[PDB]
Order: structure tokens, then C-alpha cells, then sequence
């Protein structure tokens, strides 16, 4: 319930507000094009993120041990592969995977190495993508 | 003169007759009768009957009183002239020439039986609220007076003891501005217990009174009292709120003849004396 | 002298007792429990507990064969002999109410039961209101001693009386989960007067 | 056990006339007097109360059983669906009978068959006693808590029940688990008020295929408006509709 | 002389007893469990198990078939759970307590609250629409620790009323206890059966212990 | 007697059942299965397979048709699955239990979880425009033990009443149980029917042993 | 219990009138779309917003402290962020979630972090339930 993720802590009561605030970070200065001009990023790249996390967590969330399988942190570890992929591929998904802080996140699981904290990571990016709706 | 207030913490049960009712008060021979069994109780029986036969313990009955008012039953004025008033206050009745003590109740109960039905039976009772109470007046107080109150409430006055109604914790908190009143002397008297004058003075106590009779009397209790409950001699005493001009002064007549131990029945005058 | 039993009526379950001439409504609880009249406070009588003791010192003392110590400890209006009660009893009011709203619970509960038909499966509701269990009624007894020489008799069967009421219910519809209590920290004080030897009987009771 | 209608169960009544004792205190005036003229008023209520309520009671074949006769003392036991309705056209024979100048405070409750009848008469007196000083007219129904006066009764109980035995009986799948529902959320309304009356609005809503377009908006109305004459009738309507 | 019958029981499906029905949200589960209003702990009242158990044994003290009245039915019922004839009364020698939640702490390590909601409808014949319910039910594997009074009278048929209590109970393992139980809820069984005096120990409390404890 | 129906239930495909009682992601799956609530094994509630039963049954006794109500049907339904009718009240004879996943052993040595994820969208036929959704759903080859009480109660009936409940077997072995089954769900098979007499042994058990595991 | 929203406070006597005046100002001046036309939100998602609430006002009822615990705020704080969500997607439920307040009722619940605020809060929003079928709602 700590997620000490690259700063400071967000638990499970503000991970919306923590997501909120960080979006509304990202559409006040929003990312300017290395060619010149401003883009967002758009709803498949994002959608493509949260599905890549809703993998693992199909699993994850049907077993009550708080100890996560070793299988999992191989699959936690994939995520990253995954996101660096993309982080690698456009700029836009790379400062989007740096603001939120996405790669703090997933380390600190792979530190916590817990189910709770997994869970609530995977609150965490739920929540991004609602309030990115949202706007 | 003297108050003893009353504090119950219960629900109380005076009867007239049967059980299933009650009253808001208990009369003065309700009281000496109470507290010379528990005299009975401490081997003080004959100097108690003697201290109340040398009228250094005559005494009122109790009355009703809410917070600061104490009330007394409407005195029978035989005047020109509120027929469901009650009760006004002592310091409150020349302008006679606002009120809520509690609400009775019938509390409903069973005796159990193991093969036989079970039989139910209904008692009759009061309740106090909760800054109200009763009161008594007392005259020249006494230490055994003192000492024999304070065996009295943790036996119960009141009708059905030991299930569990009667109970109370009584406080002196002596007058200081009502005694005044009795030391008023008037020209028409108000009696204030369920007196019985003797048969010499009788007679000429109805130069204008204004009296009630009312019957007491009932069963006697003993472990020594003729082997089963027996009655006792019913005597007619007037009522409380009864109004004179000639002041008599009752006594205390044994009503138990046929058992070892005799029985007695304190009627002995108290009076207010106004205009 | 004349003796106090302190303690108090801490309750395990239930507790329906007595009843009242109310009307019963459709609606809520028909046949409700014994409350007082003015403040509407659960309250038991002190005539059931006393009735609880007296049975359950009637059905073990003299298990064979009215006695002699059920009219000594608890009246008599016989035809040959009658005795004064020894004990005392005072209705007992429900105490721990300011922390049984802690809970932020009221004080009664309502229990909701039925009957079946054995013959045509007709279920037949009917709603009972009880104290809730977890209630605390501070008690007390007093004792209306006339001979020293039977005060530790009858204080060790009383508390024979005390322990044996542990077991068995206090009131309504016992034999379906009701009316069982227990008795915590109960003692005994000198009312008025001095008696001496207050020790016994008081670790008698706490025992 | 001849009334296999309703709930089994045995009703009282206890009753006198309003404004009686000023009616002594100051009886006729001095101008407008001869001597003769009011122990006919008397003497008229007596045989009122003793040949009237005989005659009425024999001509509707009631099944009530009569104690006292008076406008102090009147006493009377039956069945509950017999001395509930008897009570309105008592009403109403002493009204006419008056001329609408003298009035009936009543009280009537409800009780089990194999009850003692001292406790029944005194428990009576004293919710009449309840309903006496509301003097004015008025009637209590089974409880302290159920208090109305003589009009409110006729018109707003005797039609908000018409109008529930009237429409629940035309359906024969709504009575009366809705009605137990209805009457549940609606006694329950008393402490807590908006919770209810929304629950109430979204259940009538829910029914409003089923009880009627219409029936549920004067269920709707009638709770805001007047529902304490609603959920005695709902519980009359239960009372007489048993078994 | 007075015994106390200690066990336990535990719940391998379902189980929604009890219940105040009279209204929920709009929202939410219907007809819940009835709880302890203290503790929040669901409980079993004294008066289910005594019906149930009352129940089956009359089934099988008949033997087989039940249309009759719970009074005028058996002897060694009577016995057992009281009756109230107006002459041939038998005081009852059991005495039923209220059973509340045990196992708390044990459901709070597998971090499950003590009961669930379970969703279920119902399909109209006519129209295949649904008609759904939420009824809140405790949840299976919950323990249930109970005691029960047993007022010892007469010593000649301890053994047969204990040995009938004990076919009572293995009759109880094979039926609900309480709620929709033909709808598969509500199946016990017993553990740990044992029965303990009050005070000291009274005789015969072995042969009552091992029909007790088949 | 009381005759305990004893088999089990393997799954040839699906079996999406039931709805919870949980929060879902985003994400994920929305409508998962209905699970156990301590141990999280996947259930199919007893209910569920009365309903289908009873439906299946009662829809095969009548001539293939049926739209009546649950308590108006016929007299062996009734007298299997019991009703509430106002006058007549059959006393359920059948008795349902939860039935709890019972292989999870075998599935885990194929390190295969418990269940899946049906990702599985709809199609707008006038814009192509897709709607995605996913549905949680348990692996084929799952086996499930489920356990029937019978109040034997009758001698005549019983075996009217066994070649009934293996008939209403054999028709729910040719429909679906649960959730998507006209989109190819939920389709079961039964093997290892026993039947065993609860206490005592009823003499005509054999009758009833091939007449249910024919 | 007393969640000031956006304009009034809402204590346990004036909620239900203020759900029932919010919605009587829906279905009288209701939302026009950004296509041409008028657009009523459906049954089946303020159902899904209501049952939201539900499955964790299940959890408060059975609970005897004031101040709840972190299970049960974490849950709210999702229901916050699934109201975002589902609010995102279609401007409908957007602005019935603007114009009915629920983010700044829920958002109260997250400050006052207390068991009567959530009742309210659900009663509240069962109301906005109840008033919805019935006023201009069809049933």
C-alpha cells in the first residue's frame, strides 16, 4: 500500500488524485513535437499500456497469496520490456512512460513483490487512463 | 419542623384495596407501621410505640412534590365555591382563597408451575419521574427516628416487597421557610394525616368541618402472629385534606388483640392552621 | 444487619422477557418486551430474577422430595408457618448504555421467528423484541439478616443459586436461544450497621 | 368464531359525550325558562341512549354485547369488524339526534379472545381517556398513537380504505406482500423522511403496471400529504382482510 | 446433573438464515442474515436448530412420515425439546443457545469477510427474462462453536436420549440448516461433539461421551 | 431412509456462470465467474443446476413446451423439486449443494490455471463498428463433485423418481449450464454416478445403482 | 452529515428534495447532443453507477466504527476514478455526473473519511435512483 515510487508515496486512498494531478500536469504542458508543434498521446497507445498491464492482472488478482508467483515478476518484467519497446519506438509514449512515473512503478513492484502492491499499481493505472478519458 | 424527602428509584405501589391499582402517596400510618417493624426488626419496638405515644415523633403523610414545589391535597373549603385539579402548592393556597409527577403503570407478571398452568397476576404501580419524589413532615426529630429510616430503605416501603418495586433513599434536608406556616396560626385549620380523634374530643370537632372518612386496615404480617394471616380491625380515619376549626388530637390504637404481639395504627392530628 | 449484593447481570444472549398490554400492530414487534414506563429504558423485573433464583434453588435443594430454606430465603404464606423473606430484591435497570451506543446499536433488538406447519408447510412469522446481547444490568440485592449463624449458609447457597442460574435462562422463550446470563463481579457491603466477618462472604461470591 | 372473515380477534368500546359537565354547570338561562322544559333534553338522551341503541343494535344484526347505557358510562364488546363500523353510525345517530350540538368522544381497541374483560374495560377507559381530552370530538383506534376525530375518521379512513379494498381486490397478484411492503416503509417514515418517501416513490413507480396508472399517484399524494390516516387505513384494510 | 453439550459446526455450502425483511436499499442485497447487533457476527438462533432438529427426529421417531402437531407426537421428543399440553406437559431438558461466529480470525488470514452476496434470478416461462436477487449468505467453512444445556433429571434414559440426540445429529448432516436449501445452501456438519458437566464430574459421562462422539 | 446421489461433473467447454459481487478493471474482464468466496475455486451453484434441471425436466415431461409457472407443473416435478402452491405445499424430496471445483490437482500439473479469459466482441451491422468485452470462463476438462440428497420417503415412487433425475441428467448432458451456452458454453458431461444410502442400507439399492448409471 | 456538494449542504433532512429537484431539472431541460437532437442518459448505466456504489455499501453496513477503514476508502477512491471513467467516454453521463453532483459528493465522502458521510452519500445516490424512474423515467 506504499509505492514509493521514484519521490514519494501514494497509497490506496489518492492513486486517482496522484493519476489526476499527473495528467493534468501532462495536458497543461503538453509534449512539444520534435518536429515542431504539440500532440497527445492518443487512445491506442494508452489503451495498448493498460491492456499490457490487465494481462498480468487477470492472473494476478484470483490467487490469495500476497507472496506474487515467480512466474509473475517474470511477467512484470515483461510489461517493462513492453513499455521500453514503445517508450523506444515514439517520443510521446516515452514522456508519457517518464512523467507518470510507469518504469519507478513497475520497479517498485519488482522491489515490493507483493500482490498488494501490484494491485494497487494496477489502481494506479486504471486511473490514468480514466482521467485521460476524462479529458 | 422538619422534611424527609423521598427519592425512589423505582417504581412504587400504594394501594387502596387490591393490587392492581395504586396512588402517588402512602399515609402516615403506612408509615409508623413500616418503621416499627423495622424497630421490630432492631429491638426497639416499646420506647419507638412510646416515643410516638409522647407525640415526639407524630408526623404527616407524604405528599406529592415536583422540583422545589412540595404540594398538598386541595383543602375541603366549605365556601361559596378545578374539579380535576388535585394537588396545590403549601405556599400557594391563600390565593386559592403545572403539575406532573410521573404515570402509573400495571406491570404484568406470572406465578410459574412446573405441571400445573402457569397462573399470571397483574400489579399496580407508579413511577416517579425524574426530579420529583415524595416528602413527609416530621416534628422534633430523633436520633432513633434517624436510625430506624435508614433500615427502612433497604427493606422497602411501599406495598409488594421483596419483588421489587418499593425503594427509595431518603435526605433530611431540614426546613427553613415552610415551618413558618405552621407556626402561622390561622382561623381554619387543615389536617395533614389520617388523623382519628378520641371519642371525647370527637364531638365537637364538627363545629364547621369539611372532613372525609376513609377506611385503613388490612392483613397482618408476622413470623409470630396467629399462625395465618389474619385482618386487622378496620379503623376510619379522616382524610388527608380535611378542614377544621376546633384542633383535636388523635392517638394510636392497637387493632391486634388476638395475636401474641399486639398491631397498631398511628391517627394522630397534624395540622395547618390558615385563614 | 442488613446486607448489600452488588454485582451485575452481564448477558450472553437474548434476554426477551416479560410483556406488556400494549397494542400489538401489524407492522413491527407484536407481544414487545418489558420496558419502563416513563423513561422506556430495558429493565428486568426483580420479580423474574427472583423467581429464576427461587426455582433453581427449588428444583436442586432437597433432590428427592414446600422446604424449609425456600421459605427461609424467599417468604412464605403457608398455613402453619409463615416467614419473612430473607433476601431482597430490586428491579435492575439496563446500566451500560452510554457504551452500548459506542456500537452506536440501540438498545433492543428485534427477532424475527416463525413456526412451521409440520402438516402443510405454512410458515406463521411472528417478530419478538429482545434486549441485545453484550448488555450490562447493574444489580442490586440486599439481605435482610436476623441471625449470624446462618449467614454462611445462606450466602453458599445463594451463590449455589448464583452459578446455577448461569446455565439456565432468565425469561421468554428460553429453550430457543434467549435469557442466558452471567454474573460478573459480584460482592457484597454492609448496608448499615457493622457486621464482622464480611470477608467469607464476600470472596465467597467473588469465587 | 361466527366471523370467518377477518383477524380473530375481540373489540371494546368505551365512550361519553362531550361538553357534558358545562351542560349542567349552566343548564337553562333565566329569561327564556320554565321549569319543565329541561328534563325533556334528559329524559330524551336517556331513553336516547337505553331504547335507541337497543333498537339499533337489534335492527343491524350486530354481534355486540352491551354493558352500560350513558353519557358517562358506555360499555361495549364484540367483534372488532362489528363495533368498528358501529362506531361511525353511533356518530351519527347522536349527531342527528343532538342536532349536531352534542358530541361523542369514543375509544376502541383491539383484543385477544381469551383476555380478562377488567382488563380490556380499564385498558379501553383509559384510551378513550387518551382520545377524551384530544372537549372535542375525536375517536382513538387500538392505540394512543392513533388518535383521529370523528370527520377525519368517516372521510379520510373510511374512503382511503374504500379506495385500498376497492382496487387491491380487482388484482390478484399485488395483496398483499406490496401492501406489508407499503406499510412497512410507511410506518418507518417517522424518524427517517426522505430515505422513505423516495423508496416509497420508486417502489409505487414500480408497481404502477401492475396497481395502476393512477392508483399509484394517489398512493404517492396520499403519502406526502396525509399518511398517518393512510397507514391506519393500509393496517385496517390488513386487519379485516385475514386469513 | 446439568451438561453442556460442546462442539462445533461448519458450513460447506451457503447458509442465509434469519432475516428482518423489512426493506433494503434499492441498491442492494435483499433479506440479509441475520446478525449479533453487537459484534456483527452472523449468528444461528437456538430457535432454527431446535426446529430443524425437532423436525428430522420426528421424521425418524415415527418412523418415516410427519403430518402431526410438535406436541402430540412422541415420547422421547417430548422429552428432549418440551411440550405445553394443558395436563400432559413435559419440561424441556434441552435448553437451545444463540450460536454466534467463531472462526473470524481464521476467515480474516484467507482476508474474506464473514459472509458474501450471491446473485441469483429467476427466468419467467413466458418471456426468458430474468428477475434478479441478492441474498446475502455467510460463507462455507465457517465454524460455528455451540453449546447446548442438557438439565439432567432421571438416570434411566440418559443413554437412550443422548444416542437419539446423536442420530439427530448425524440426520442433521444430511440437510440444510435454515434458508434456500434445496437451492444448495445451508449444508452442516458435525465436529468435536462432547459434553461436560458443570461442576465436578458426575458419572456415566464416558458412554454419553463415546455415543456422543461416533 | 435418506439417499445420497453421489457423481461428477466434467466440463467439455466454458461454463461462464453467475456475476460478482467484486470490482472489475478497465481493463479486464467485467461479468467473471461465480466463484467460490473462501477458497476462490469456481463454483456452479446448486441453484444453477436446479434451475436447469427443473427447467429441462419439466420442459421434456410436458411434450418438448412449457409456459407455465414453477409451482404449476406436474406432480413428479413437484414431487423432485417441491412448491410453494397456496394449498397444496410439496415438500422438496431433492436437496442441491454448492458444488465446489474438485480437480484443481490435475490442472495445475498441466500449470494451467483454474480458469480463462474469453476475449470476445460484438459487430454493428450497419457500421462494422466493433465493441470488445471479455468474459471470464472456466477451463474444459475441469471436473466438478457434486452431491444430491433424496428424502427416501416412498417405496412406490423412487423408482419413478430415479429414472426421471437420470433423464433430467441426460438432457442437461445435451444443453448447456449457464451463462453463454447458445454461443457454445457451458456444455457437461456426468460419469461415476453412485447412489448410497446415507445410514442403514435400503434394499433396493441395486435397482436404483444401473438405473442411474446406465 | 452535512457534505457540502457544489451549491447546498446535504445533511440527513434535505437530500432526497435535492435529488428529486436535480432530476425534475434533468428530464425538463435535459441534454441536448453534439450531433442534433435531444439525449436522455439510459437506465442501464446510472443502474451500473448504482450498483457501483453497492458492492461497497454492502461492506459499510456492517460495520459499527465511524471512521472506515482503508479497504473501504480505497474502493471509493475507485468508484471516483470509474465515474471519471465511464464518464469520459460519453458526454451523457458526463454531465449528469456534472449536473448532479456526484464527483463533489463523492469527493467529500474522500474528505469527512467517515461511515454517516458515506450512508448519506449512498442514500443520496439511491434517491437520484428512486426520482430518476420516477419522474419522466420509464419503468
Amino acid at each position: 500500500t506504499e509505492l514509493k515510487i521514484g519521490n514519494e508515496k501514494v497509497n490506496s486512498t489518492n492513486f486517482g488524485d496522484f493519476a489526476e494531478k499527473a495528467i493534468r500536469g501532462i495536458n497543461h504542458k503538453p509534449f512539444v513535437n520534435s518536429k515542431g508543434g504539440e500532440q497527445k498521446i492518443t487512445t491506442s497507445k494508452i489503451r495498448g499500456i493498460l491492456e499490457l498491464v490487465n494481462k498480468v492482472y487477470n492472473r494476478v488478482i484470483n490467487t490469495n497469496d500476497v507472496e506474487l508467483s515467480e512466474n509473475i515478476l517474470a511477467d512484470i518484467a515483461y510489461i517493462k520490456v513492453k513499455i521500453a519497446y514503445e517508450s523506444g519506438r515514439e517520443p510521446v509514449v516515452k514522456d508519457f512512460i517518464q512523467r507518470t512515473a510507469f518504469t519507478a512503478a513497475i520497479t517498485d513492484v519488482m522491489n515490493q513483490r507483493t500482490r498488494e502492491s501490484f494491485l494497487l499499481f494496477a489502481r494506479y493505472v486504471e486511473s490514468l487512463i480514466a482521467y485521460f478519458k476524462f479529458y | 419542623m422538619k422534611i424527609i424527602k423521598l427519592y425512589f428509584e423505582s417504581p412504587v405501589h400504594f394501594g387502596e384495596k387490591r393490587l392492581s391499582e395504586s396512588k402517588i402517596t402512602f399515609s402516615a400510618d403506612t408509615l409508623f407501621s413500616a418503621l416499627m417493624i423495622e424497630a421490630v426488626g432492631l429491638g426497639k419496638e416499646d420506647e419507638f410505640y412510646q416515643l410516638a405515644s409522647n407525640n415526639l415523633v407524630k408526623f404527616s403523610d407524604a405528599f406529592p412534590f415536583i422540583d422545589q414545589y412540595y404540594y398538598i391535597p386541595k383543602p375541603m373549603f366549605n365556601l361559596k365555591l378545578f374539579k380535576k385539579l388535585l394537588y396545590v402548592p403549601i405556599d400557594s393556597l391563600e390565593d386559592y382563597l403545572s403539575f406532573n409527577l410521573g404515570k402509573l403503570a400495571l406491570s404484568e407478571k406470572v406465578q410459574q408451575h412446573d405441571f400445573k398452568d402457569s397462573e399470571p397476576y397483574n400489579v399496580g404501580t407508579f413511577t416517579f419521574k425524574e426530579n420529583t419524589g415524595l416528602y413527609v413532615l416530621i416534628e422534633q426529630t430523633h436520633p432513633l427516628l434517624e436510625e430506624l429510616l435508614e433500615n427502612l430503605q433497604y427493606s422497602g416501603i411501599g406495598g409488594k416487597r421483596n419483588s421489587g418495586y418499593g425503594k427509595f433513599k431518603f435526605e433530611i434536608l431540614e426546613d427553613s421557610d415552610i415551618e413558618d406556616l405552621f407556626s402561622a396560626k390561622g382561623n381554619r385549620k387543615i389536617l395533614l394525616s389520617g388523623a382519628l380523634p378520641k371519642d371525647a374530643e370527637l364531638e365537637q370537632a364538627l363545629k364547621n368541618a369539611s372532613y372525609l372518612l376513609e377506611r385503613r386496615g388490612g392483613f397482618v404480617q408476622s413470623d409470630t402472629y396467629a399462625t395465618n394471616l389474619v385482618k386487622k380491625q378496620d379503623l376510619y380515619v379522616f382524610k388527608s385534606g380535611s378542614t377544621f376549626e376546633n384542633s383535636f388530637d388523635g392517638d394510636i390504637y392497637q387493632v391486634g388483640k388476638k395475636g401474641n404481639h399486639p398491631v397498631y395504627k398511628y391517627a394522630k392530628s397534624f395540622f395547618l392552621e390558615v385563614s | 444487619m442488613k446486607l448489600v449484593i452488588e454485582g451485575t447481570i452481564v448477558l450472553k444472549t437474548g434476554m426477551h422477557i416479560g410483556g406488556s398490554s400494549d397494542f400489538s400492530a401489524i407492522g413491527a414487534v407484536a407481544s414487545p418486551v418489558v420496558r419502563d414506563t416513563l423513561t422506556r429504558l430495558p429493565l428486568i423485573p426483580g420479580s423474574s430474577l427472583k423467581g429464576k433464583m427461587r426455582y433453581l434453588l427449588a428444583k436442586e435443594l432437597n433432590n428427592g422430595i414446600d422446604q424449609d430454606e425456600i421459605l427461609r430465603l424467599f417468604g412464605s404464606s403457608e398455613k402453619d408457618k409463615i416467614r419473612r423473606a430473607r433476601l431482597k430484591f430490586n428491579d435492575i435497570k439496563l446500566s451500560n448504555l452510554a457504551e452500548l451506543e459506542t456500537f452506536n446499536v440501540s438498545s433492543t433488538e428485534v427477532k424475527f421467528e416463525n413456526t412451521i406447519n409440520r402438516k402443510t408447510a405454512v410458515a406463521n412469522p411472528r417478530q419478538i423484541e429482545r434486549v441485545i446481547a453484550g448488555s450490562k444490568f447493574d444489580f442490586e440485592i440486599f439481605y435482610n439478616l436476623d441471625d449470624i449463624k446462618e449467614v454462611e449458609k445462606d450466602f453458599e447457597n445463594i451463590k449455589q443459586g448464583f452459578d446455577l442460574l448461569e446455565f439456565d435462562y432468565l425469561g421468554g422463550h428460553g429453550t430457543r436461544g434467549s435469557g442466558r446470563i452471567a454474573f460478573e463481579n459480584l460482592s457484597v457491603i454492609t448496608a448499615v450497621g457493622n457486621f464482622e466477618k464480611i470477608n467469607t462472604l464476600n470472596e465467597i461470591l467473588g469465587a | 368464531e361466527e366471523v370467518e372473515v377477518g383477524i380473530n380477534r375481540l373489540g371494546v368500546l368505551r365512550a361519553d359525550v362531550d361538553n357534558l359537565g358545562q351542560a349542567f354547570i349552566n343548564g337553562i338561562p333565566d329569561d327564556y325558562l320554565s321549569i319543565s322544559r329541561t328534563a325533556t333534553f334528559s329524559r330524551a338522551m336517556s331513553r336516547f341512549f337505553k331504547n335507541y341503541l337497543n333498537q339499533l343494535l337489534a335492527e343491524k344484526s350486530y354481534k355486540i354485547n352491551v354493558i352500560y347505557a350513558g353519557g358517562d358510562d358506555l360499555f361495549m364488546i364484540g367483534a372488532w369488524q362489528d363495533i368498528l363500523d358501529f362506531s361511525i353510525v353511533l356518530k351519527q345517530k347522536f349527531a342527528d339526534f343532538t342536532q349536531n350540538k352534542l358530541s361523542i368522544s369514543a375509544g376502541i381497541g383491539m383484543f385477544r379472545e381469551k383476555y380478562p374483560v377488567a382488563r380490556m374495560a380499564s385498558l379501553t377507559g383509559d384510551l378513550e381517556d387518551a382520545a377524551k381530552d384530544y372537549t372535542k370530538n375525536a375517536v382513538t383506534l387500538f392505540d394512543a398513537t392513533n388518535v383521529f376525530s370523528w370527520d377525519t375518521l368517516e372521510n379520510d379512513i373510511f374512503v382511503k380504505l374504500d379506495a385500498i379494498t376497492k382496487n387491491f381486490e380487482k388484482l390478484d397478484e399485488t395483496g398483499k406482500a406490496f401492501i406489508y411492503r407499503l406499510i412497512d416503509l410507511l410506518r418507518g417514515v417517522n424518524e427517517n423522511q426522505q430515505i422513505n418517501i423516495a423508496r416509497l416513490a420508486y417502489t409505487l413507480s414500480r408497481m404502477e403496471e401492475k396497481i395502476g396508472k393512477t392508483f399509484a399517484q394517489e398512493l404517492y399524494n396520499w403519502a406526502n400529504a396525509d399518511r398517518k390516516t393512510l397507514i391506519m387505513a393500509l393496517e385496517i384494510y390488513i386487519l379485516k382482510t385475514r386469513e
